[PDB]
């Protein structure tokens, strides 16, 4: 976190499971997308039940996926025209040219 | 040895108080203009202490440090209490509601301000902390004159300020508004021809929690 009143950073939470990162991207400031060297995808969701202080500094891995491809990049923006369904869009860069 | 004074003796005045309070076992007396000595016997003793040019980094007692003046002689006498003076903390705090009944604790815990080392405020009788949240939001003006720096020993502990890193922040919102008032009071009393002892003893309380985290927001 970054508290503008204090001026300094603040550790809300931290995941502990040791995965070698490859690229990460924020979805919606609640769900956080992460890649891996092991050619995989997962999202850590910020924990809701703030019953104590130990259980609110621990993120929770919510959802797993094997994207069978290395991940380099993430970015926003879509490829279709704006006609003004689903919400948001994240494109990702790879090593085999598979967007 | 044979350390007597050239003025009127202070220990004989102390022992004259040690023959009145030490024999007070349920006798039905109120020593509130007599125990004024216990807050006045040390202030004249402080008034002569400024001659020796003291080092302010004196967390210990002069009975261990400076046997040259009468400060180290007299603080050792009232500190070797042998579970006799030590029941006064259980007495004038736990069952204390009245202002002459709270006179006999707040004018006296400030007399053992170097003596209050670690574990009296750290004891499981810790409602005195929540009593001082009650004795600052709702107290009397001669009481709040002698009530702000009483948790000064609590903020010296890093364990009380971590157990109460948001309960104290409630109280900081009170004491800064009063702290703003004294610049509006005393300067306007001095802006006439063109009181600060609470201002001394509130900053004594507010100093050791001036360093801690997450308190700078309501500071600025």
């Amino acid at each position: 976190a970054y508290k503008p009143m204090e001026g300094n950073f603040e550790e809300i939470a931290r995941d502990f499971n040791p995965n070698w990162m490859s690229a990460v991207e924020i979805l919606d400031d609640d769900n956080f997308l992460g890649a891996e060297n092991a050619f995989n995808l997962f999202v850590c969701q910020k924990d809701s039940a703030a019953t104590t202080d130990e259980e609110r500094q621990h993120l929770q891995e919510v959802g797993l996926f094997h994207l069978g491809e290395f991940v380099n990049v993430f970015c926003h923006g879509s490829l279709v025209m704006q006609n003004l369904p689903t919400q948001g869009s994240v494109l990702f860069g790879t090593v085999n040219g598979m967007i | 040895m044979t350390t007597v004074v050239v003025h009127v003796d202070s220990k004989a005045e102390l022992t004259t108080l040690l023959e009145q309070w030490e024999k007070e076992h349920g006798s039905g007396q109120d020593m509130v203009p007599i125990l004024t000595r216990m807050s006045q016997l040390i202030e004249k003793e402080t008034e002569e202490y400024r001659k020796g040019d003291p080092d302010p980094f004196d967390d210990r007692h002069p009975g261990r440090a400076d046997p040259e003046c009468m400060l180290g002689h007299l603080l050792r006498i009232l500190f070797k209490n042998d579970d006799f003076m030590n029941a006064l903390v259980n007495a004038y705090v736990m069952t204390s509601r009245e202002p002459p009944l709270n006179t006999a604790a707040c004018r006296l815990l400030l007399d053992i301000m170097p003596g209050l080392e670690t574990a009296v405020v750290f004891q499981e009788k810790e409602g005195i902390v929540e009593n001082l949240f009650k004795w600052a939001r709702e107290a009397d003006q001669p009481l709040r004159t002698y009530s702000t720096g009483l948790l000064g020993g609590a903020m010296e502990n890093q364990d009380i300020a971590a157990n109460y890193r948001d309960e104290n922040s409630q109280l900081v919102a009170i004491v800064l508004r009063r702290l703003r008032e004294l610049q509006l009071q005393e300067v306007a009393l001095r802006q006439e021809n063109k009181p600060a002892i609470e201002q001394r003893l509130i900053l004594q309380y507010l100093t050791p929690l001036g360093e801690y985290q997450e308190l700078l927001p309501i500071f600025m």
